Order: C-alpha cells, then structure tokens, then sequence
C-alpha cells in the first residue's frame, strides 16, 4: 500500500509492539503502554534506565 | 575486552579474537555499567544457553 499510506517525510501513524513481558496467546490483542523493564531494577513512572 | 585502561580510537578500531572459552554474561548483562546493551538476533537472557 506504498501509494496509499506512506509519506515522503515518514508516516509515523503505524505502531508495532517491540517489547512485552511474555509470549502473546493466539488471536489475543494487547492495548498496554506500560514501560517494559529490560534491566533487573523495577522501573516506575513514564521513563527509565 | 571491557575493563581496559584505554580503548582504541574509532578510526583505528581494534579486533580481538576470542576462542576456547566460556561466555558467561552474569557480571555483564545484570550490571548497571552498560548504558546500552543490545543483541539484534538473540535475546540477551539466552546468551548462557
């Protein structure tokens, strides 16, 4: 759909889920935006290391 | 590799070969020291398996 939804300056309206706590189940949908913890520390709030 | 007193200049980036050894991450990945540690085709948790 290059000529129907791709922008010269970049179309950034489309998102994929790069991080999640676990392997997602068949036909299940994940709306969450909770910050993923890659480090061993807990990570409260909007951002962290 | 990681705790050298001086590193190379990037115009002269060194190449250290590694062999006949065990690659334990437990004092590397679990540390706070690395500001960005990313593996692009394997999970960092699986580097022991």
């Amino acid at each position: 759909s290059n000529n129907l939804d791709s922008k010269v300056g970049g179309n950034y309206n489309y998102l994929y889920r790069l991080f999640r706590k676990s392997n997602l189940k068949p036909f299940e949908r994940d709306i969450s935006t909770e910050i993923y913890q890659a480090g061993s520390t807990p990570c409260n709030g909007v951002e962290g290391f | 590799v990681f705790n050298a007193t001086r590193f190379a200049s990037v115009y002269a980036w060194n190449r250290k070969r590694i062999s006949n050894c065990v690659a334990d991450y437990s004092v590397l990945y679990n540390s706070a020291s690395f500001s960005t540690f990313k593996c692009y085709g394997v999970s960092p948790t699986k580097l022991n398996d």
